[PDB]
């Protein structure tokens, strides 16, 4: 199988991310 | 828009549930989409865009796998007024969709990718947004082509439904907004495209699968 991860979109992992 | 309490509670939440997948067309209105338009093609225009990139990086290039060009905005930048307004649009419906979303517990998101397809042939290969489990649950998406004739331009948007009969071909219309869950219920695909195409992204975090994620990211 493939590892998907290899064809998902980036995201920042690092940083905050917004709260709601 | 449209009373975010009713949107979100009765068309939202049960097409979520029941689907999966949910198209609002004609969200913000025309004033307010070429807006956005103009705002997003002025990025463009003054280099702001990259290529984008994936969650993990092997031996190939990321133009064999997605062809886009794209920026990420925060809302509260000088010419970015109008996404802003956009993004707390997105984010309003959320917050009255708490606790309703599946099993989710949604407390935040990512900034907005504004996106560009430019043209020549440029898609994104099948793939899942979330396929390993970082945090992310609902995938929105608004688009932003105003006269974008998918028939001879291309660029739909195909999902393909976990289970159904049949596959979701989302064009990219103008003033639509788009949900769908971003794990491996709803591979999907951006056909070639044959024009400049548009489109912001949100992804909307669990918490406690973004929590594990982030665990898991500081850990090494
Ligand atoms: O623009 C679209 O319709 C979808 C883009 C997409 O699938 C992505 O960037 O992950
Ligand atoms: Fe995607």
């Amino acid at each position: 199988e493939l590892d998907l991860e290899t064809l998902a979109p980036y995201i920042p992992m690092d940083g905050e991310d917004f709260q709601l | 828009p449209l009373p975010a309490l009713k949107l979100a509670l009765e068309y939202i939440v049960p097409c979520m549930n029941k689907h999966g997948i949910c198209v609002v067309d004609d969200f913000l209105g025309k004033e307010t989409g070429q807006q956005i338009g103009d705002e997003v093609r002025a990025l463009h225009d003054t280099g702001k865009f990259t290529d984008g990139q994936l969650v993990s990086q092997k031996s190939d290039s990321s133009k064999d796998i997605r062809g886009d060009k794209i920026t990420w905005i925060e809302g509260k930048e000088p010419g970015c007024e109008t996404i802003g307004l956009l993004m707390s649009s997105m984010d309003d419906l959320i917050r009255h969709c708490n606790g309703k979303l599946g099993s989710y517990k949604i407390n935040g998101r990512t900034k907005a990718m504004v996106a560009c397809y430019p043209g020549n042939g440029t898609g994104y290969v099948r793939h899942v947004d979330n396929p390993n489990g970082d945090g992310r649950c609902v995938t929105c998406i608004y688009y932003l082509n105003k006269d974008w004739d998918a028939k001879v331009s291309g660029g739909i948007l195909r999902i393909f439904p976990e289970g159904k009969a049949q596959f979701a071909d989302i064009e990219p219309k103008f003033d639509r907004l788009l949900f769908f869950w971003s794990d491996r219920r709803n591979p999907h695909e951006v056909q070639p495209a044959y024009a400049t195409r548009y489109a912001i992204t949100v992804w909307y975090f669990d918490a406690d699968e973004r929590a594990r994620a982030k665990v898991k990211y500081l850990t090494g």
